[PDB]
């Protein structure tokens, strides 16, 4: 069971899931992921760098690292095996001489119309769903909208057409109308397991790209309690 | 659980009565022997051999009856032991008028006082309250005004002197009382609870709310409750904090933490209640929604004797989202029949400055019986050619005689005659306003029920 | 363009009047007399050899006097005569009553109406209008109400029927005029230049205006001559098309191209103008605004005896950008002499729900006189321990021992009691209302009208 | 006079300014342009591109030519003789198989920034009227964009700034410095006074203008004739 990794997590007295068991866990519940999976080698890679596809974007796991960049714990647009090697083992360099799990082999997310999907906990109303476009529009503007959970249908679309930004949603210069209902049913089933897993105190779903067809979470975090 | 017996009891004490006919004890048992409680009241001193012409016993326990209702007004610091002895004599609601709890920062004898209620099967309302009133039981347990109209709204407030004050507001506004609740501090009853009474009540149409918040963990519970209940009757909920300001500032007045003001509207909206954001938007609304029927569907006319009162109508309803469309044919050529050439029938139908009384009896009466047509907005603007009661009554026969009901909403704009027609109306359950803005924003209220109805509909929809 | 002669002109001309007393003609010749008028006075009618105890003419070139104004109520197929021959007797302004012009698609007669007042140096008022009214010259020129409340307000409206109602509207609301305007058509003269006349003189304080469009080329200098005239009296205006589809709708009543939404607020923004969704915020503003001076800060005080008007108060003032701030601590040491020790200081001042009436009347009083309060916004919830009556008395003592004068605003809550006392403060010239909302929306009004002044003072710095 | 250029497309029955002519106009007023040259030969836009600078965008000028890339009228990053000559030719060739042509213009490079639009329209009441914008979606998807009657006074150009709602994209956020605020008000007056002052300009864009942390400029600019 997914559950197995809330478990894991609070008996070793952990607040949040490493990226990859965030990235399962919202998989298991059919929200749609940027394929992952977990190295223990740098050769453990290449069947898995193979079968996701390249280009492959290398990140470090470890319950150490809060931010993955500034240790130098990311690599971008790997496209060969080659080139994993090399990024696969200078990662390993660096995060090491600055912090003496494995290495997660992620697919290329190609560009769309970027997304957030929250889920947050009012003292009232219980689990609560909060849905913005990305960038700018939640970051700077503020503009989100929010529905107690669980959510119907009818709060899902009608909270995604109430943001300020919906119509970057419907097409507009140099970008076709996305992939609503796919939105929705991400919506709903982020409601779902706020519902259900009492132990998640809060999860991110940011950044989520949306595209013509279907939507793809490319980073995400859970937090426990 | 079960508040049948609160608000129909067939026994109410009060304790804290007194000889003294200022105290609030006295007040209170005044209220209930004026309004004409038919059951039994019984006063409670701790000296007095009768009170008011009843006999008064020390202790609740001591009263050779089931006491359902205590009504408890003394100070905080005997209040346990009331408490102790009305769960002693089996009392199902303990009615706390008394202040000097979580609201003045004794969060601790707020919960001893709730604990100890429940352990003998007892529920509080308040405490910090000044009671409640029940029309249909002929019940005023407040210390309040002493008397209301009657009708089917019932108002439930958390705050305390503008809750009595609007009470006494009421009826100025010509609104009709099913209940007034004061709910305070709601330790322990609360929005909730009495949203279930009121749902199941056939003598409350409409349900109006001044609230501050909901105690946490209670969110879930009242959208699901509130939801149900607006598929057959609305809700008006006055919100305390709509404002990031405002929440931070009423928090600290109740001795809590500050909610959240987007997820209240969230919440609010998939209730499907409408939130108003001043008392006179509330009380217009009420009216409106206690009076009417729902419309059936987007066929809006307005009559005007005036394209000025129209356009105000017309850019009222677009803010509200509502949109006029061409009036039907066959309801034109009706009105063509006295109408001069030069009149507008492009909705809102201006049947001219010229025109006369009768014309708005026929004007309405075509609009009310025309089968394609689903609410009317009447606007009138006085003028010398025409006398604001004689168009008050044929605004009255026009309904009466369509034989039907339909929303219906009236603006008058004129002198004190307009001021008394306005009246005439309201007190004939028409609900008339002095501006045509004030108008629209009413018959905008109905609409936006409907819609908040639909919303709630759609969100229950099986997949 | 000079319209001093228009509102205290030495002779009067009703071209239209009659026998039949029923017709607009003899209501306007009527009023005119009922009001008081102290100048001549003269009917014209084709036969009559006087009207209501005055000489009458058939032509106003046959009166034996310089005619300044002619009120023309004669049908449009006999304007133009009555026109050229006043040209002839060389009447200054021509006040045409008549309908049936551009508004019905006339727009050739209109032009030809106006080209021919012209040619004889003659002005045009209107056409299709009720009239007008100046107090000041005691001439009523309306077939509208025979009498309004003196004072300093000054109405002008594009509408009719809705115009002529809210003149009566305006005694209802207590609100004292200076002067009302039917402008109508508006093919001559319009709101440019009687804001010119209104701008000095010195009967007029506030100028009201329900406007539909202005002509094209007329908006640069709309805006010149509103700005200068908001920096000492301040502008309402009531905008008919706030919305893209009433500006539709009122545009093709009126026989015009409906005008930009968004500029329109522009243009009011840079003349330092108030824009009004509603008659009675327009109302509720006009009467804050003629009755009190601005606000010289930002130190506004509420004053409660219910925290939940107070919320409603902070919460209304919030959307109006208003925020509060803690009260001087004088004026906190002050309230402190009689206020209990639960009372609470954060602005609002919550003086308590068992605040008597002397306690409205020293609370007024310390707010009022100290020199860190800028202005003061009054709440009052009706309960048993006070008598609405009492407290407005006591807030009218308050500001005459004040011996000064701030923006004050008063809201109470209640009963038939409340309604009474409120009337009581209005009729006292004292802005009171029967919510806390519209109490501090009026108030907000006046801190509007400060910032818009300054819009202007900062818009006409000099580089 | 730059009033020859107004002067001499009405009596070449033009109805607007060609590029150049556009920014010439609306420099000559004290508005930040991008520099500019018209190529009257295939080797006279390399000596223009030498003497503006590398890398030089060209672009088609012709009355006929109404669109810009559709076309393929415009080429970007060309940084030596060889580019020019390269993406010159393809102008010629490019634009036709897709119309007499006044020149290849040839203009300096714009470091990115904050887009934003300067409006300029004639309301029938108000006449001469200014509008702002943030650039992209935020106008032509969102039509967030605030109006101000000219002659525009500094309170009028500030407070039409802070009024649009996409307003914090100029005052700083993730990834961009604040930019030249006075440099768009004083813009923004300037395009008020070309309106007042220029009864043949029906109506003028400023669009893109690009903001930066010290002043601005225009990228592209049309203003159309009556
Ligand atoms: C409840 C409250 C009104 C009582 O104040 P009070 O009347 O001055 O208090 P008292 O001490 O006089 O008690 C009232 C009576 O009850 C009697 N009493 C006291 N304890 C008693 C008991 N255990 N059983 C029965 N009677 C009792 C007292 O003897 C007195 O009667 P008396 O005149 O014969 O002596 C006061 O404490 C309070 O809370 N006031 C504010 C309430 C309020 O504002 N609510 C919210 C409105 S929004
Ligand atoms: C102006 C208007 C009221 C005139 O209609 P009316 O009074 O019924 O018309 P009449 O033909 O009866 O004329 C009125 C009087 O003027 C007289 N009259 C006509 N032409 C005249 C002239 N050239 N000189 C002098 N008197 C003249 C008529 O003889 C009549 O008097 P009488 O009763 O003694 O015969 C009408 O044409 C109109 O426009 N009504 C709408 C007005 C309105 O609502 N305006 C907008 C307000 S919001
Ligand atoms: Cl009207
Ligand atoms: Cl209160």
């Amino acid at each position: 069971s997914s559950r197995d990794l809330l478990l894991k997590a609070k008996e070793n007295g952990r607040k949040s899931l490493l990226e990859h068991e965030a990235k399962y866990f919202i998989s298991s519940y059919g929200i749609p992921v940027t394929n992952i999976r977990l190295a223990k080698s740098e050769e453990e890679a290449v069947n898995f760098s193979r079968e996701i596809g390249f280009p492959v974007v290398l990140k470090i796991v470890s319950p150490q690292v809060v931010h993955k960049s500034d240790v130098g714990g990311v690599k971008v647009n790997l496209r060969s095996e080659e080139e994993v090697r090399k990024a696969y083992r200078e990662i390993i360099e660096n995060v090491k001489r600055n912090v003496p799990e494995g290495i997660l082999v992620q697919e290329f997310a190609p560009p769309g119309v970027e997304l957030i999907i929250g889920l947050l906990r009012d003292p009232q109303f219980g689990p609560t769903v909060m849905f913005g476009l990305g960038g700018v529009f939640v970051e700077l503007f503020r503009d989100v909208s929010f529905r107690v959970a669980p959510l119907s249908e009818q709060d899902a679309e009608s909270m995604i057409k109430e943001v300020k930004a919906y119509k970057l949603l419907t097409g507009f210069r140099g970008m076709e109308p996305v992939d609503i209902e796919a939105i929705k049913d991400a919506l709903i089933r982020a409601g779902r397991i706020g519902v259900e897993n009492e132990e998640i105190a809060e999860m991110d779903l940011n950044p989520v790209i949306a595209y013509p067809k279907g939507i793809k979470v490319v980073d995400a975090r859970i937090i426990l309690r | 659980n079960d508040l049948e017996r609160l608000f129909n009891p067939s026994a109410i004490a009060v304790v804290g009565a007194s000889k003294d006919p200022s105290k609030i004890g006295s007040q209170i048992l005044r209220n209930l022997l004026s309004y004409g409680f038919k059951g039994k009241v019984y006063p409670i001193n701790p000296t007095a051999d009768e009170l008011m012409g009843l006999k008064c016993y020390p202790k609740v326990s001591d009263v050779p009856d089931k006491v359902d209702v205590a009504v408890i007004s003394v100070p905080s610091d005997k209040v346990l032991g009331v408490i102790d002895d009305c769960g002693k004599a089996g009392v199902k609601f303990a009615v706390v008028i008394t202040s000097g709890f979580k609201e003045v920062g004794n969060e601790e004898l707020e919960e001893e006082l709730v604990r100890r209620a429940h352990s003998y099967g007892m529920r509080v309302l308040g405490p910090n309250i000044f009671g409640y009133l029940y029309a249909p039981a002929r019940l005023n347990a407040t210390f309040g005004p002493k008397d209301v109209l009657s009708g089917n709204v019932a108002f439930i407030s958390q705050s305390g002197a503008l809750g009595i004050a609007l009470m006494g507001y009421t009826v100025v506004e010509n609104i009709g009382i099913s209940s007034i609740v004061s709910v305070g501090n709601k330790a322990d009853l609360d929005d909730v609870d009495l949203l279930d009474f009121f749902d199941k009540d056939p003598n409350t149409g409409v349900i109006m709310i001044y609230l501050e918040g909901i105690a946490p963990g209670r969110g879930r519970m009242f959208i699901d409750v509130a939801s149900r209940v607006s598929l057959r009757k609305p809700i008006i909920v006055i919100k305390a904090g709509r404002t990031e300001v405002g929440a931070r500032a009423a928090a600290s007045h109740t001795g809590s933490i500050a909610g959240s003001v987007a997820i209240y509207e969230s919440a609010f909206k998939q209730s499907g209640i409408l939130m108003a954001k001043s008392v006179e938007d509330a009380f217009d609304w009420t009216k409106a929604l206690s009076w009417n029927p729902i419309p059936e569907g987007e066929r809006l006319i307005v009559l005007t004797n005036g394209g000025g009162a129209g356009v105000q109508s017309t850019d009222t309803f677009a803010d509200n989202g509502i949109y006029l469309s061409k009036p039907p044919e066959s309801l034109i050529q009706e009105i063509k029949k006295f109408v001069p050439p030069f009149a507008s029938f492009a909705n809102p139908i201006d049947i001219t400055g010229m025109a006369p009384d009768d014309w708005y009896y026929m004007g309405t009466l075509a609009a009310l019986k025309n089968p394609d047509v689903d609410a009317l907005t009447v606007l009138y603007c006085q003028t010398a050619v025409t006398t604001p009661i004689g168009v008050a009554k044929g605004i009255v026969d026009a309904i009466k005689e369509a034989g039907n009901s339909k929303p219906v909403t009236v603006g008058m704009v004129g002198g004190p005659e307009v001021a008394e027609a306005v009246s005439f109306l309201n007190k004939q359950r028409i609900a008339a306003y002095p501006t045509p803005e004030r108008a629209s924003s009413a018959m905008s209220a109905l609409y936006a029920y409907a819609r908040a109805r639909s919303y709630v509909m759609k969100s229950l929809a099986v997949r």
